Formats: C-alpha cells, structure tokens, sequence
C-alpha cells in the first residue's frame, strides 16, 4: 500500500500513506483497548503492523476480540479491498509463566508461539464463503482507473488526473502533514475506522472541531489539550523531487544521482522470542525485559533517527519497528546509514547488526521501482551471513564493519588524497584501474602487469614533484590488487564512489 | 569583411645542407651518423611545419616584442595573435597554419 | 519526396594526422601522444565527431551573420544541417557523417610501410635558458587513404533548399581541404585531401548529375 | 619444448627484468628509447596477426629478428670506464632470439607479442625509464 | 494430465499491475486468452470455445522447468506435526523465512517438503528493468521490466494432447506471451514432453484428499463452502484491461479474486470461463479458471 | 491463410554503436554513458523497442504521405505493422520484434580482443574562449553481430495488403542500413548491415522465393 505509486507527485502520497498507515495501527490499538475500557498502559508494543496486548483471560474479552477483527476486517474490505488485512491472535498464559523464579524458557516462547500460530492461520485463510461471493459479483462497467492505486471504486476527477476516494483524501492530508494534531471525527479526513476517519488540523482550528480522540506527533510536552502522544520518524530536508539535482556542490561537483536506502534490524524477532534466554539458563526470559527491549528499538528508531538525520538532505520515510526507509541525495544517504549503523552498534553493545541496501537511481525514477530494487539489495545485505551493505547491486556486498574501515574512511579517503592532485588526463587513469580490476580473473597474471605498466604511467604523467606524490598510489593500489579478492572489491567500489563525487555533468 | 583563406607558396631550396633530425633507433641499419626526419614511406627528408614555425616564432620575438618574453604564452600582441597563445582566451587559434614541407625537386636531382 | 543522397570520398592525408585518444587507453607501447585507433584491428580512424566538429566550426565563419557564442546560436543554414538541440525543427540535422576506416592498408603494404602509424620527434626550447624539453607524438603515415561517407536527406521541407544544402556541403569540405583535420594542424599536421568526390542517390529517386559536375569542377 | 607456452611467459618476463643489469647507483641501462622500434615492430606484427595469415607474415618475423639482432649489437653505453650492451643483455635473459625461432602460427606469434608487452610492463615497474 | 507443455523463454515480461512488473511465471488465464486470441486471428475459434466448454480440457498455471519439472510451494502446510525440532529460536526463525522466500520445489522432493525438510530457491530468472523514452515529447521516459531467464530454465504447463491445442501452441511460439510482444519479450520455443510416471499417477482432478491446486482457480459457487472450512489459499486478483478489436476506447474488465496455487483443499471442485466483460460490451471476456490437483500423503 | 514469416539476419555493425542503457541499471557502470547489455553475460545487445521505433520513424518519413504530431495520427501501413492504441482495427500490428543478442562473441574472442564494448572519448570547444570540455562515449566494437528476428503474422482477410506490407519491410530495412541505429549517430555511430537477410515461413504455408530473392536484390 505504501510503495505502489505510479504516478508523479509520489513522494507526497508515499510519506502521507506510511503515516496514514501507522496512525491506522494506532487507532486500532486504542480503539480495541477503549472497546474493552482499557487504555494504552495494556499496550506492550505497537509499530510496524503488529501489536501487543496483555488482556484479561475472559469469555468477554474473546468476544470483543473476535467482533472488533470482524468488524474492521469488514471495514477494510470496504475500503481497501484485499489489499489490507488485519489479523488477530491470543494466548491464555497464567502469572507465574512470566515469573522468572518460576517460569521456564519454552513456556515463555510458547506464551507468544500460541498468538503467533493462530494469526498465521488467520492470514492463510482469510475471507469466508460470503465475503469471497461478494468480492467475485462483477458486473460493474468502468471504461477508466485510478492513476495511482489503480482502484475502480469511486472514481473523481482531480488535477485532470482520475483518483480514487482514498487517494483523494491521502492528497488532501499529504499537505496536513506539516501539522503536530491529528483528530479523530465521525466523515471528516481519510477513513481510519468503523465510522472514524483521520484528519490532521492545525491546533488553532482544534477548538473549532468536532472529535472524539486527538494524536500528538513528536511532542514530550503535556500540552493544553488531554492528546495521546506518538513518536514517528518524518525527517524531511526537501522535496523528493529536487533531491536528484541536490547531490551537485556548490563547484557543480557530484553525480546528478538520488539514493534509496531500506535497513533491517538481523533477526528482531529472534531478539525478542529468546534474545536475553541465552544467560543464567534461562531465567532471563520474561516480559518486563522484553519489553523494555521493545521500548529501547522505539525510542532508537521513531525519535532518534530524527536526529541522525539531522543537516543531512534527506527524507525518513518509514521508520518503526526494523524496517527504515530513507531516500535523498546519495552522499548524505550513505553517510547517514554509516552513521545510524555506528550508533545502533554503540547503542545495542554490539549485540544487535543490521543489514542495508542503499539503491541508486535517477531523476524522476518512479518510486515503486525504487523500493524494489532497494529491497532487492536489502535481501542481498542479508544473505552475506547478514551483518552486511550493498551498496547500488548485489556484486559489492560487504561486511558492515569492512565497508566501514576499509572503503568509506581507508580507500576512498586514500583516493579522494592522490586523485585530487591528478587533472582530468589523469583522472581517467581511474577508469582504467576500474576495467583491470573487473576482468583479473581473465590474464590473472597479465592484468597485473597491465597494472604495473599503467601506475607508473600515471606516476608520469603528473606534473614535475606533484608526481614525487603519486608514487605512493602505485605501491598502494599494487598490493591492494595483488592481495585477495576482497580487498580488490573494496577498491572497486572506492573508485566508483570516487567517480560518482567528482563526475562533471 | 567576409571570411578569406591567402595561401603562401614558395619553394624551400637549401643553400647548405640541412640536417633537422629524428631519433636514432629509427635510422637505417648500419649506420652511426645522426639520422634527419625522413617521410615514413619515401624515406625523403622533410622540413615540419613545427620547425619552421618554432623558428620563425623565435626570430619575430626579437623583432615584435618590447620586453623579452620569458615563455611563448609571454608573447606580443600580433605574434600571438598569429602564432596562437594557450593562455590567451583572444588568441588560442592562430591565423596562421603551417605545412610540412616535402622534397619536390626528387626529378631534377636524379 | 524523401531521398538519401551518399556523399563519397577518399580523405587522404597530405601530412601525418594526429587526432588523439587517451592515454590512459593506449598501448604498452613507449610515451606517446596516441591517436585514436580501432578496437579490432588496430588500425587508425577518423571519426565523425572530428569531421562534424571541424566543418561546423570552419562553416561557422562563413555562413554565420553574428558569431555565435554556442552552436544553438548558429545560423538556420548551420542548424538544418548539423541539427540543434535548442530548436524544434531543427532537432535533427539532415547530415550523418561515419568514422572512416583506413582503405588503402594493402597499398601501404605493398610500399613496404611495416606500421600505419610513425612516432614524430618534437622539442621545445626555452627563451631563456635554451633548454631542448623532448617530446614524441603519433601520427598516422602520410599517404594513408580512410573512406568517407556523408549522408544527406530530403524532405518535404528540403526541396526549396537543397542546392544552397549542397552548396554548404561543398564550401565545408573545401574549408577542410584548405584547414587541417583535428590535431596539432597549426604545426603541419592534418592536411587531407578529399579524392574521386562523388554524390550517389542511395534512396528514392534525385538527379545529381549536376551536383556530381559541381563536385568535379570544385571539389 | 616450447620455452614460451600460455601459463609462463608473464613470469619469464618477471625473472628476465629481475636479472637485467643495472649502474652503480641502480638505475636500469636499458631504455625505452632503445628498443622502441622493437615494441613498435611487435605492436604491428601483433595487429597483422588477427587478420593476414602466417603465410604473409614471415617477411615481417624475419625483419622483426633481423631488428632485435642490430639493436643487441649496436646499443652500447659506456658508464664508470665500462660498457654495456643493454638491448644484447635483454635478449639474452629474456631468451628472445630462440623464442622468435619457435614462431610457426599465429598462436606462437602472438603469445611472443604477449611476452614482450609483458616485460616491458614489468621493466616499467622496476624503474625503466624512458 | 496428458502432456507436459514446455516453453523455453529468452526474455519475457509478465505484468503484476504496473509496466515496471515482471513475474516469474505467469497464470493460466494469461495463456488460455493468448489461446483465445491466437484462435480468433486464426478463424477457429469456435472449435477452441467447444473444446474448453468440454470437461476433458485442463489447464495449469506455468511452473519453472530445469531438469525436471517444478511445483509451487503449498500454502498451508508449515505443519508443525513434521517440522517439530529442539532447536533455538534463531534457526527456527531462520528455516521460516527461508520457507516464506520459498515459491518452487523440484517434484523430486515435494513430498520431502512434506516430510519437514527446508530447501532454497534456485536461481531461475533475473528480472531486470530498462528505461526506454520517445525522442519526439521529451517528457515520457518509461520503465519496463523483464524476466530474463538463465541456465536453461523453461516454464512448463500441463495440458491434454490435443492437435489443436498444439498447433495454438506452435503459433503462441512466433507471437509471444505476455508484456510488450512486439518490442522482444515474450517470445518461446515449445516442446512437447511426457509426463513422468512420478508425476502423472498424481494428477488428479474428482476425489476427496488433499489436494493442492496448480491453476489459479476459482471454485464454484456449490462447493466454495469445503474450500472455506477446510481449505488453505492466498487471494490473488484478475483486473486489467480488457484487450479489444471492436471499441476504440480501453475498457476495465470486472476485478475477480481467484485462489492462488498451490492452494490446499480436502476436496476438488469445478472451475469457471468466467465472462468478465463490462457491460454493454460486443463480445466476451473470458477469464480461465479450472483447476489441476496434486494429490498429498 | 494463417502463417509467419521470419525475417533473419545478423547485424554487422560497421561504426560503433551506442544505444545506452541507465546508469544503475544495466550494472553499475564507471562511464558516463553506458550502452545497454544484457544482465546476466553482459554482452552488449540491440533491444528490438530500439529498431521498431527506429524503423517506424524512418518508414514514417516515406510511407506517411503528411506529417503526424502523434504516432496515432500515423499512415494505416505503419499503423496495421506497429499498432495504434486509438484504432480498433489496429490496436496490435502484424510485426514483432526481438531482441538482438551478441551472435560472434566466440570469433571476437578467437580475433583476440579484450572488451566487446570500447571507450571513445571527444571533447566540445567552446566557440568563444576555445577551450575543449572533455567526454567519454561507451560503444559496441565494430565487427560484432547480432541476431536479427523480426516476424511477420499472415491471416485470413489479411492476405490482399501482404505484396504491400513486404515492401514496407524491406523498405525500412533499406533505410535502416542508410541511417544509424539508436544513438549519436549523426557523427558517425551506429552504422549497421544486415548479412544473410532471408524470410522463412515457420507455421503455416507461404510462397517466399519471390519475397527471398528480391531481400536480396532489393535489400
């Protein structure tokens, strides 16, 4: 639903669709607690489409369980279609399978295995006989779609573009977003429940409207008015749009180029279920901890990546949970994923790895394909033993601490240094190096001597004692070649961040 | 006003015999004198353009010039603005082309 | 009508031509000013770029009433026939120029030629001290010949047009003939000749009979 | 035996630069300049050889043989009140004289192009100069 | 249940809702109305309308093929009763997500797939995507996406032996399958294989077992009731332009939400020609689901 | 009658092609102007989107007989070949084109080169101050083939316009050797030849000695 925009002005649809989405996991968090006349203190962890309660174990709370998955599954029928789905899950568990003097391991796995297994069963079979007959009736006569969703129903005219009721109020609130209060009324705003819709207004019109429930965005302040408070990664430096001509410097230098980049906490599920069952046999399994691992990710990932994204020219466009999405310039992009990931291994000790793919692209490139192929190199990150970036195609995936030592700081600084002193005759020495390092595995042995003959010809074509300086590139990149194949990627992906920071065009 | 081309032509006829050179790994085998500039195909001695416009640009810069120029980019005003001048945006096309010079009396000296 | 007329040459060098690569991909051969060669054979070429850029530039001084400061300000006679980025009708040109390729390597051969392509031998003396600094450059062999083809075509709008077309095709290579071909020219380098100049009808149906006279009496 | 085959003639060449003389304060007596039109006569036979067959490419093995043998003869240089012949000294070492012998096809031609590009890359390396 | 249908493809674009989406594999729809319409511009399209309304004519959604032919994954069946290990939670984890990425096994092993084994994609296809613009309005710069297969990957279909089916075959063979035909993708060689004696004896179509589905099928209306108590599936939609030679104007066809493949049931059904035509419309919009079973232990 | 013919050739490309691909799709490539290739062996290829809408713009300043804004407003000989989405009765042509896939790399390799794709490298000079901004070109290297396979659909009350459709073909084929194939190739890239141009009929029953014969003679 977020990422299926093919259309111009996507970048106001996609950030207003990833907070339209999560506002709607909000809502059906505190619509189920105000159901049952509970509040978010039942809340154990809410984001990324899943969502933690604790409950009382009554025939009365299955009940409201069981009518409210119904009744906003219907609603979701009605105003998504299939598209999307939620499902609901509960486990019966006593006090003492929670106690870590009296619990053990596989109950307290067990506890969350039970929930997990049925709502696996729920989302496989999803739609009864009736809802299936419903959706299959047909007979309905549309010469025309929607241009973005591409959804029939409800078609309007808008900008002479054809959009559907949702992506209609979706552009109406992607310039409601700017605001910090969102409420909630009974027809007014993006449908966001059972007769309940979404609209984001400013605080002076807030005394002028109607709601029933009010939502505050990044705000720690206890404000004049009772709002529950939630905390969302919306960084925004410009408009998605500009961000491909951005990347050129005030000299004009830099590939006129954007960058996506998705980024994956390794095994978050795996973290939560057993990560503290490791030490003292066990008995650190409980939820109190768990939770306040819950609550550090969200504190790290909705309010801090804000501030790592600070003065850089970007956009965070998701951000809960795992899962980051963040699309900008492509030096400021890279540079903030090194920096997201430093602090993640400073924050988590080490214990906790992450796994990047940071896709480039050009101007005007729709954002469906972006997130495709960025969620390609994501993949590809993850199936290096993980712990690994990819930076713009699966061929030079590394290790995140190799990327980080060896090429960001080492290779490329040692590049950037010896290949600011060479002019453009000699700046194209770099392609040349790049081709000898891509064809080694042919003529092994007379790539090498192609090498050493075409270093000491750059070592010439210098000028006068600017070339007593330029005879450390030859040492350098002759062993960086002759070492391993590693260390020969490495240098292959410092050259071509090299050419895209210096490339004239 | 309009744009024109004025060839000057004239036959090069050496008074005492020439000798402006190549390199020596290029000369004929078994021979240890000084090899000339030769055509790669006719094996004839040829006077380049680059010698008589070095030579003629080296003689007019004691002519033409007021200060003497450390540098050809340090030329006068008219020197550069026939010979060329790299580091004057004016002057970096001369209006002046010359052309190698090849041996045309071979007829006569058989 | 439509037609496609195929201007046909021999571009023979008068003195050895020097167009230029890179450096960075030349041989392994010694230091040199290499000129831009085949990837196959390894033979030189004159590529159309240089030919296009040239007679642009010498038709430039002729047929332009304002210098232009950039070739989107060149006159509509330049822009029809070089074609113009900045203008809607003149988006493309009605020229295509090809790379010519060496034709006449068995001719050198059978002279005895061992490399298409000499090393020249140039220095430079300073003002003062009088230090000779040595160079060497490559050049290609005088007497080589590359085939030259120029395609010109005619539309519905070129029917007014084509004789002063024609015309600034011949005053262009004229202008070649009496300039050099890309390279160190200043210092004798790039004169070319153009040889048994001749337009062919190479689609739809044209007379140039005329314009073939035109081409032998000129040239 | 064929000294010169697809797996060995880069490291031939290695060796061979390795072993060649140098002065008394390093520097290689062989220049560039030395054997320029030998590299240049490789270069052409090197390109003929993709095209022409060996049949009309001899002549040019002949010739090719006949320069290395005037260029190992003629280039002497006279340093410390002793001379050297550079290019006779490369011939030897680099076993060129009987590695042209063995030139029969297009393959033998190429491969002994192949080796020359390979020990002039590795002589630039070691300080060649031009 | 009679042949083994194989199409080897070079580059080939089946869209998933977008011209910058490619899938792996396409439906069985896709290709019975690549049939329809090579059967019209034959002139024989009553014959091939006659031959589908038979019981007899059965059809499959298109599977890899690379020595051997491959079956989708079961939806359905993670069951714990064979996949029950001591092991930490990290390699359960691990073996899940690498169950999920899952989508084709090899007929060898299905069963062993059943047995509780894990097993790994295999490298079948790289979908790529190229920027083409239109160098007379310099504004529509296009993306399009392919599946360009490798390693002597087909897709393969089951289907009866028909001479009219093959022959509607050899002439989809010239005219492509999916995408944008005319600009190099969808083009294949065909060739005709038997079933092997492993596969065949489970093909089945009027029992009740398990039974996994093979065609992206949509039950009748009698029996939808067994498919919804006892039945895994994954809800897969059928929108789209309705391809036209008689209105000038691009009309929507009606959106129907099918049953994926391979879809576990307890019983088999019938399947539809379902007219998905909007109304006030000349001719038909057939859409082909009818399904091929896989029997299970 | 229902049957397709199938034009197959192999495209010698006799200049540098570059038709040019996105910088991060067709790999990450160190060039500024990268040419397309395919994305597993990486060999350069000829994308038949290319030589359709190189064909239909060539055979569309022949066989218009007017000028159109649009490729809707086009002639019903490009229409009933290419496709016009606004015409019912053209809403599909009757041609369709592949992808041209490199056919000699085994004698690319057995000639002895390196790369199958080649860096040329020019420069513009600015017509004021004279100095040359450098740039770098991606090209196929010259002697490569390509398969060509273009097929055309013959059915029932179709078969009256097929002595016609034929000559369009061959007629664009013509003009396809006569013009470049996508790119810069107003200077000099992209110069092709077919080699082996013959038509079979592979289903159904046509007469093609006529048709075969004059692909030869006509060209």
């Amino acid at each position: 639903f977020i990422y299926n925009i093919a259309t111009s002005g996507a970048a106001k649809q996609l950030k207003a669709r990833s907070l339209y989405l999560d506002f709607m996991s909000e809502y059906i968090a505190d619509s189920l607690l105000d159901k049952l006349g509970l509040n978010r203190a039942n809340l154990l962890y809410v984001g990324g489409g899943h969502a933690y309660f604790v409950l009382a174990n009554t025939e009365k709370t299955v009940e409201t369980l069981v009518q409210f998955e119904k009744d906003f599954n219907q609603f979701l029928l009605a105003n998504f279609q299939t598209r999307l789905y939620v499902a609901f899950g509960w486990g019966s568990f006593a006090a003492k399978d929670i106690m870590s003097e009296l619990n053990s391991p596989e109950s307290y796995r067990q506890i969350y295995q039970k929930a997990s297994r049925m709502i696996s069963e729920k989302k496989i079979s999803r739609y009864d006989y009736r809802t299936l007959m419903l959706l299959n009736r047909g007979g309905k006569s549309s010469e025309r779609e929607c241009e973005i969703c591409h959804s029939v129903e409800n078609l309007v005219s808008y900008h002479d573009q054809k959009v559907c009721d949702i992506c209609r109020g979706l552009y109406q609130f992607s310039k409601e977003i700017a605001h910090d209060h969102f409420i909630i009324t009974e027809n007014e705003g993006l449908p966001i429940g059972p007769n309940a819709c979404l609209k984001g207004v400013a605080f002076e019109k807030l005394s002028q409207e109607s709601f029933s429930r009010v939502y505050v965005k990044n705000d720690y302040k206890a404000g004049t008015i009772k709002a529950t408070h939630v905390f969302v990664g919306d960084y925004q430096c410009d408009e998605i749009h500009k961000y491909a001509a951005l990347s050129k410097n005030e000299d004009g230098l830099g590939i006129k180029r954007l960058a996506v980049v998705r980024l994956d906490v390794d095994d978050l599920g795996a973290a939560f279920m057993a990560g503290f069952s490791r030490q003292g046999n066990g008995q650190y399994s409980t939820l109190s901890r768990s939770a306040t691992f819950s609550r550090s990710m969200s504190l790290f990932f909705k309010v801090y990546i804000n501030q790592f994204a600070s003065d850089k020219k970007l956009s965070i466009i998701y951000a809960g949970g795992d899962d980051v999405f963040a699309i900008g310039s492509w030096q400021d992009i890279i540079a903030f994923t090194v920096e997201l990931r430093q602090n993640f291994i400073k924050w988590t000790n080490g214990k906790l790895t992450l796994s990047a793919g940071i896709g480039l692209f050009a101007d005007k490139t729709p954002i469906s394909l972006m997130a495709h192929q960025t969620g390609e190199l994501e993949e590809a990150a993850k199936g290096n033993e993980k712990d690994s970036i990819s930076l713009f195609s699966s061929d030079y995936t590394f290790k995140f601490d190799r990327f980080i030592t060896n090429v960001y700081d080492d290779k490329l600084e040692q590049i950037r240094y010896f290949f600011n002193h060479q002019d453009e005759r000699g700046k194209n020495f770099i392609y040349k190096l790049i081709e000898l390092l891509r064809n080694y595995e042919s003529e092994e042995k007379m790539n090498v001597a192609r090498l050493a003959y075409y270093l000491t010809r750059l070592e010439e074509l210098t000028d006068k004692d600017e070339r007593d300086k330029f005879k450390q590139f030859k040492k350098l990149f002759f062993k960086w070649y002759t070492n391993n194949e590693s260390d020969r990627k490495e240098a292959e992906l410092a050259l071509l961040l090299y050419v895209y920071e210096i490339r004239k065009d | 006003m309009t744009f024109a081309k004025i060839k000057f032509s004239a036959q090069i006829r050496l008074e005492t015999g020439l000798h402006i050179g190549g390199s020596d790994a290029f000369a004929a085998i078994g021979a240890i004198d000084s090899p000339v500039i030769k055509d790669p195909i006719t094996n004839l001695p040829i006077i380049p353009g680059s010698s008589l416009k070095g030579k003629m640009r080296t003689l007019l810069a004691k002519v033409y010039n007021e200060k003497v120029a450390e540098k050809p980019s340090d030329d006068s005003d008219i020197l550069s603005r026939l010979f060329g001048n790299s580091k004057d945006k004016r002057f970096k096309m001369g209006r002046l082309i010359f052309r190698d010079a090849f041996l045309s009396n071979a007829d006569e000296l058989d | 009508t439509f037609a496609k007329i195929k201007f046909s040459a021999q571009i023979r060098l008068e003195t050895g031509l020097h167009i230029g690569g890179s450096d960075a991909f030349a041989a392994i051969g010694a230091i040199d000013s290499p000129v831009i060669k085949d990837p196959i054979t390894n033979l030189p070429i004159i590529p159309g770029s240089s030919l296009k850029g040239k007679m642009r530039t010498l038709l430039a001084k002729v047929y332009n009433e304002k210098v232009a400061e950039k070739p989107s300000d060149d006159s509509d006679i330049l822009s029809r026939l070089f074609g113009n980025s900045k203008d809607k009708r003149f988006k493309m040109g009605r020229l295509i120029f090809r790379d010519a390729f060496l034709s006449n390597a068995d001719e050198l051969d059978s002279l005895g030629v061992r490399s298409y392509t000499e090393v020249k031998f140039e220095n430079t003396i300073d003002r003062i001290t009088a230090e000779a600094n040595p160079r060497q450059i490559e050049r290609a062999i005088r007497n080589s010949t590359f085939d030259f083809e120029l395609i010109y075509e005619i539309t519905d709008e070129n029917e007014n047009q084509v004789e002063e077309d024609f015309k600034v095709i011949r005053d262009g290579l004229k202008l070649l003939e009496l300039d050099y071909l890309g390279g160190s020219g200043s210092r004798g380098y790039g004169k070319v000749a153009f040889e048994n100049l001749k337009a062919t009808t190479v689609f739809g149906n044209y007379d140039v009979k005329t314009l073939n006279e035109l081409l032998t009496a000129e040239v | 035996m064929a000294i010169l085959t697809d797996e060995n003639y880069v490291d031939k060449a290695e060796r061979a630069i390795s072993l060649l003389e140098k002065d008394n304060k390093g520097n290689y007596l062989l220049t560039t300049s030395q054997i320029r039109k030998l590299l240049s006569l490789c270069s052409s036979l090197y390109d003929r050889s993709k095209e022409r067959k060996f049949d009309e490419l001899i002549n040019d093995v002949s010739y090719l043989r006949v320069q290395f043998v005037y260029q190992s003869g003629r280039n002497s240089v006279r340093v410390n009140r002793q001379t050297f012949f550079p290019v006779k000294d490369l011939v030897e070492k680099g076993q060129i004289l009987e590695a042209l012998k063995e030139i029969k096809d297009r393959e033998t031609l190429q491969r002994f192009c192949r080796y020359m590009e390979a020990l002039v890359a590795y002589f630039k390396f070691y300080g060649g100069k031009d | 249940t009679y042949k083994l249908y194989i199409m080897t493809f070079q580059n080939a674009h089946f869209g998933s809702g977008t011209l910058d989406s490619s899938k792996l594999t396409f439906s069985a729809d896709r290709i019975f109305s690549a049939l329809v319409l090579e059967a019209l511009k034959m002139g024989k399209l009553d014959a091939f309308l006659a031959e589908a309304n038979q019981d007899k004519f059965t059809l499959t959604d298109a599977f890899p093929f690379q020595f051997g032919p491959f079956l989708p994954k079961p939806i359905g069946y993670p069951k714990h009763d064979q996949i029950d290990q001591s092991v930490d939670v990290k390699e359960v984890r691990r073996q899940a997500k690498l169950s999920k990425k899952l989508q084709f096994l090899a007929l060898e092993n299905v069963d062993d797939y059943l047995n509780g084994e894990l097993f790994e994609n295999e490298e079948h296809a790289v979908i790529d995507t190229v920027t083409k613009n239109q160098p007379h309005k310099d504004d529509n710069l296009y993306q399009v996406a392919t599946t360009r297969f490798s390693n002597d990957t087909s897709l393969y279909v089951i289907a009866n032996e028909s001479d009219l089916l093959n022959e509607l075959m050899s002439s989809l063979q010239y005219s492509g399958l999916g995408g944008k035909r005319s600009s190099g993708f969808g083009r294949f060689e065909l060739d005709i294989q038997n079933i092997p004696l492993e596969l065949s004896d489970r093909l089945t179509k009027n029992h009740s077992d398990k039974v996994m589905s093979l065609t992206t099928a949509l039950p009748v209306d009698a029996d939808l009731e067994e498919a919804m108590e006892d039945g895994h599936y994954l809800l897969t939609k059928s929108s789209g332009f309705a391809f036209s030679h008689a209105t000038n104007e691009n009309y929507r066809k009606q959106d129907l939400y099918k049953f994926a493949s391979g879809s576990t049931f307890s019983k088999t059904f019938e399947g539809q020609i379902v007219d998905v035509r909007p109304l006030d419309f000349p001719h038909a919009v057939l859409n082909y689901a009818k399904p091929l079973f896989f029997k299970l232990e």
